[PDB]
């Protein structure tokens, strides 16, 4: 018999800035500072100073040198991490609840109170390598940033790592000026778990009133279209196929969100034939041996894409993409069924539920939307949301996709993948 | 300028290498009494009384 | 008994370098005497050729 | 504000029940609108012979590919149309099966993992298909040296016994393994009382009980009785395996003393002393600052791409150390180092850093015990291992009573004097002789 | 401020122009024996001041090697010294004294 829960409180001082906090009366306490600063916001004469950035989250501060961050969060056996994604920034911290204040102390320091010396940066620049090293050891990241720099012109084409021609050059006048314009009030939200809402909007009020960036979540990313192929011999030939989709929070998102469930995400069932995954029967009838296929969803503040990502052998890989594209076809052609709409509704409403079942997933989501939408959805309202999709909205989804402009990037032996042109 | 070792970590460390250094200083004290057969000391000892 | 011996002396006088040593050193003691006694005892006893003989000559 | 300490008060208390069975339902509600359900049995692979060998292995890749009542395909569709997840995992001691799903599914849920622990529809066609499938995994296991590590670790470490062997077995017998071969060891192992159903969330411990009286009913019921072995307990040896190969570019070295197991107390101390040494990786951020020296000295002279304490834990026996991953010529170096440490803190810990490690493991812990599935391993583990479920609050008392004197006397204990177990991979040309990485296990000022 | 501080002062000149290093074109700070602390700093000077900072003393080894000094006019008048190295140093000094402070508890 737990007791019952509190109800999130949620805050827009008149400045911009959001305050959510939830009083889960969790032993341990998560505080994070979402900032709009993600890659989108770099432009061609800066590129990876936001990885630089998000590298650089234990640099001395005013009132915090290196070492004092260091050895002061591991003294209560604390956390400092950065993540990014194309859109926002997010410098969450963890630790016991009887040292919220020290953790509160460091976080505003790192976020507002950043020194950039000289000398510690220049010593920091050999991590982007090493870093970007590490994630492009997964194939996908490498053909997720193609798929973007293929997909738009703009701002969404940046990458989550630092061009190679940028390690090294990054400045700290440029870390400055990026914090300067892009950490601000109207660009951030303070959220809270095992904290309490009176704490959090002080903490706000007396040090997060920052404003002299920019405006709004877009120099606005244009769509364009055309692909990038990455010869390289991996065995595995890697594949994304996309077009322009939804953005975020329209009523249209949701609609890709459930086509993506017809056609088919992850797994459900360790090793599994993937039975109620369109796309993963409809290659296997054509395919007979290694390979995955899953519908792809990346929906962003003005823009989206959605597709599908293939792996398969160099040889198979016109094969699989062919058979997956013609799949989709089937859908946009009207022939979904009804049970189908509902099981892939029941995958993403469960699949939403269970991803805000930790602290970890439920403050991104709480920042997250705080930072995209200005308010805090439940979890009822948003259930609601997926069902009110209709047969048709995915159907129509489904015809967007086959009818518009293609993205794609590949990389692998590409002898045998096609090219847009032969789709 | 020995003050850089002067606080409770410090402190811990002495008391730590105590029984150590101690019994370090029994060895030395033995290890020459026996090699220059002190005379002195060793008359006390049972057994050592070769006179 | 005989496995708790070596065991205990393990134990009480061997980890720790400082007794291991503080052993040897205290044991060179004894030993160094026990030895002597010993060998000379048995360097006479194979012989008996001086020593007896201050018996005779002296004693005075 | 509420506490930390009044915050683990407020966990609400796992609850135990039992079927005239042996099959323990055990849980944990809480508010979420999701959960995780499932079954944590007593069967490894410490409790396989040389030529059974691999077979929790083989069942784990039949377990959900049919049953009885849900053939060939089936059971999948079930739980992908619920939107929910199955999984499952085998270890060296234990075996589970668990479902995360929607709280108002619990009854299928059960019903679902039920029917998977007891009608395993184990048909040739598939255990043929399994086996090319198997040989497969270990083709691509060969390629993670880690795991190959920890592998050859075990297995000097525990040369001669059960605990030596691995978890999918040798290619040999995935290749001879008969459907009598499993349907045996199935038998032997999953029945009632070797097993917990436990849950996690949003649910009633009476709906879980009144689900496991229903299709957990009729197990060890008409059955106990003869052909039921214990454990024998597992010599830890002390000894070195060496796989030489310059062809790899980094070498990975694991070293480890004897652990006491599950049960002894004494584990909290040992993980107290692990979290001052800590881990290390080379996208830490922070590297000549970290508190931790081996980490600090290993990040300021690169000395390693990463390293990791641990205590594996087994019954009346573990694996107690660290494994690292480093060039060729600088391996010597971070075995000095990591010993250094051992030997530091077996001789001289401070007050200070046990309070930070003491720190660590609080939030290790309740970092770690957050969301169903988390939680639903651990009340499964749990009783599986300790009997009871050991609420937050006792583990903080006893992290609570560590102190310096602990430390340095618990690690005395395992650490000091004691010869390591140590398996090395990769370009290896540089690692210590085993009689100078034993030396190192002991040192002369002390 | 009044007759008491331009006497110090003036001691202060007196010594500078007695120390003689001017003479050689080198400044306060360039004469500061290399010690951990002072490597660092040296360390952490920007490329210019880095760069004259090698120069002088270059200068200054080539005089010493011959034995000679500056014309009068080019030796380093006290008040134009400055002292470059200084702050970065008080705060190598600084930042070590918090590493030794966290090591005491």
């Amino acid at each position: 018999v737990p007791p019952h829960p509190q109800d999130l409180e949620f805050t827009r001082l008149p400045n911009g800035l959001v305050i959510a906090s939830l009083e889960n009366y969790a032993p341990a306490s998560r505080i994070g500072l979402f900032i709009k600063a993600g890659s989108r916001y770099e432009n061609s004469n800066n590129l990876g100073t936001s990885h630089l950035l998000r590298l650089a989250s234990s640099l001395t501060t005013k009132g915090a040198s290196s070492f004092k961050i260091t050895r002061g969060i591991e003294a209560v056996g604390g956390k400092l991490s950065v993540t990014s994604t194309r859109e926002n920034m997010a410098y969450t911290v963890e630790c016991l609840r009887d040292d919220v204040d020290i953790l509160m102390e460091f976080l505003l320091n790192v976020t507002t109170a950043p020194e950039f010396r000289r000398w510690e940066v220049a010593a920091l620049q050999p991590q982007l390598r090493i870093d970007k090293a590490v994630a492009l050891q997964n194939p996908q990241a490498h053909v997720i940033e193609n798929l973007h720099a293929a997909a738009y012109r703009n701002a969404l084409a940046n990458s989550l790592y630092c061009p190679d021609y940028r390690i090294g050059k990054v400045t700290p006048v440029e870390l400055h000026d990026y914090v300067q314009n892009h950490f601000t009030s109207a660009r951030m939200a303070l959220i809270g778990l095992g904290v309490s809402h009176p704490v959090l909007k002080q903490v706000a009020e007396q040090f997060l009133n920052i404003r002299g960036g920019l405006g709004l979540s877009g120099a606005k990313a244009k769509y364009h279209g055309g692909e990038i192929r990455e010869q390289n011999g991996d065995s595995l030939v890697h594949a994304a196929l996309v077009a322009e989709s939804a953005a975020i929070g329209s009523a249209e998102a949701n609609a890709f969100s459930v086509l993506q469930h017809v056609l088919g995400a992850g797994p459900h069932v360790k090793r599994g034939s993937n039975a109620t995954s369109s796309l993963y029967q409809a290659v296997a009838k054509g395919v007979h041996q290694p390979f995955d296929v899953s519908a792809f969803n990346a929906s962003y503040s003005d823009s989206g894409l959605f597709g599908f990502y293939t792996i398969s052998q160099a040889a198979s890989a016109g094969d699989v993409i062919k058979a997956a594209y013609n799949q989709v076809k089937t859908i946009a052609q009207g022939n979904l069924s009804n049970p189908d709409v509902q099981a892939a509704k029941n995958k993403l409403k469960a699949g939403y539920l269970m991803s805000v079942e930790s602290s970890e997933g439920f403050l991104d989501e709480v920042g997250s939307q705080a930072l995209a939408a200005g308010s805090y959805t439940p979890p009822s309202t948003v259930l609601q949301q997926i069902d009110a999709v209709a047969d048709a909205d995915v159907i129509n989804a489904a015809k967007k996709f086959v009818s518009g402009r293609k993205s794609m990037a590949a990389s692998g032996n590409l002898g045998h993948t096609p090219f847009i042109d032969e789709l | 300028m020995l003050t850089r070792f002067l606080g409770p970590r410090y402190r811990q460390l002495a008391r730590n290498w105590v029984p150590t250094a101690q019994l370090w200083g029994a060895v030395g004290a033995v290890g020459l009494v026996w090699a220059t057969d002190w005379r002195l000391i060793l008359d006390w000892v049972p057994y050592i009384n070769g006179k | 008994v005989a496995p708790t011996l070596t065991a205990r002396l393990y134990s009480l006088l061997f980890r720790r370098t400082s007794t291991f040593a503080l052993t040897i050193v205290v044991g060179a003691l004894f030993f160094e005497r026990a030895f002597d006694q010993g060998a000379d005892a048995i360097y006479e006893h194979i012989n008996e050729g001086k020593l007896w003989k201050h018996i005779k000559h002296k004693y005075e | 504000t509420a506490t930390y300490a009044q915050a683990l008060q407020s966990v609400p208390e796992t609850q135990v029940s039992q079927l005239d069975n042996g099959l323990r339902v055990a849980s944990e509600q809480s508010s979420q609108p999701t959960c995780t359900v499932g079954v944590w049995i007593d069967a490894g692979s410490r409790y396989e012979s040389e030529k059974n060998n691999g077979a929790g292995y083989f069942v784990e890749h039949l377990a959900f590919k049919g049953t009885k009542n849900r053939p060939g395909n089936a059971l999948e569709k079930e739980v992908e149309s619920m939107g929910a997840h199955l999984n499952a995992y085998s270890t060296r001691e234990h075996t589970a099966y668990y479902i995360k799903a929607l709280s108002k599914d619990l009854p299928k849920a059960v019903e679902l993992l039920a029917d998977i622990v007891q009608n395993c529809s184990l048909e040739d066609s598939q255990i043929e298909k399994e086996r090319d499938v198997i040989l497969q995994e270990l083709q691509e296991n060969d390629t993670s040296m880690r795991d190959v590590v920890f592998n050859y670790l075990h297995a000097t470490a525990f040369q001669g016994t059960p605990l030596a062997q691995s978890v999918e077995g040798p290619s040999e017998n995935v290749r001879k393994l008969s459907r009598a071969d499993l349907t045996e060891y199935l038998s032997r192992h999953y029945k009632a009382p070797r097993m917990v159903l436990a849950a996690a969330g949003g649910l009633e411990h009476r709906q879980l009980l009144d689900l496991a009286q229903k299709h957990f009913s009729g197990l060890s019921g008409t059955y106990d009785e003869d052909a039921v072995p214990t454990l024998s307990p597992c010599r830890f040896t002390g000894s070195q395996i060496c796989h030489r190969e310059d062809g790899l570019p980094l070498a990975h070295v694991a070293i480890a003393v004897e652990g006491p197991g599950w049960a002894h107390p004494d584990n909290v101390a040992l993980q107290v002393a692990n979290a001052i040494i800590g881990h290390y990786d080379c996208t830490y951020g922070g590297g000549a600052h970290l508190s931790s020296p081996l980490a600090s000295i290993a990040a300021t002279n690169k000395l390693c791409q990463s390293f990791q304490t641990f205590n594996i834990c087994y019954a009346d026996t573990g694996l107690l150390g660290a494994h690292f991953v480093c060039d060729h010529m600088s391996i010597d170096d971070m075995m000095f180092v990591l010993q250094g440490q051992w030997m530091r803190l077996c001789t001289s810990a401070t007050e200070s850093e046990v309070l930070r490690g003491k720190n660590l493991l609080r939030n290790a812990l309740v970092s770690h015990l957050d969301g169903t599935t988390p939680v639903c391993e651990d009340i499964g583990r749990s009783l599986l291992t300790y009997g009871r479920r050991i609420p937050l609050a006792e583990w903080e008392s006893r992290i609570a009573e560590v102190d310096a004197r602990v430390v340095r006397e618990v690690c005395s204990k395992y650490f000091y004097d004691q010869c390591p177990a140590v398996a090395g991979f990769g370009p290896i040309e540089q690692l210590p002789d085993y009689n100078r990485i034993r030396s190192g296990m002991f040192w002369l000022r002390f | 401020v009044s007759a008491s501080s331009r006497w110090l002062e003036g001691i202060r000149k007196w010594y500078y122009n007695a120390a003689g290093f001017n003479k050689l074109g080198l400044m306060r700070d360039d004469t500061i024996h290399e010690n951990d602390d002072v490597k660092e700093a040296i360390r952490r000077l920007p490329e210019n001041l880095y760069d004259d900072r090698v120069f002088r003393i270059k200068r200054a080894l080539d005089l010493s090697m011959r034995q000679q000094i500056l014309p009068k006019e080019q030796w380093t008048k006290y008040e134009e010294d400055k002292s470059y190295l200084e702050p970065y140093l008080k705060e190598v000094i600084r930042e070590r004294k918090e590493r030794e402070e966290w090591a005491k508890k």
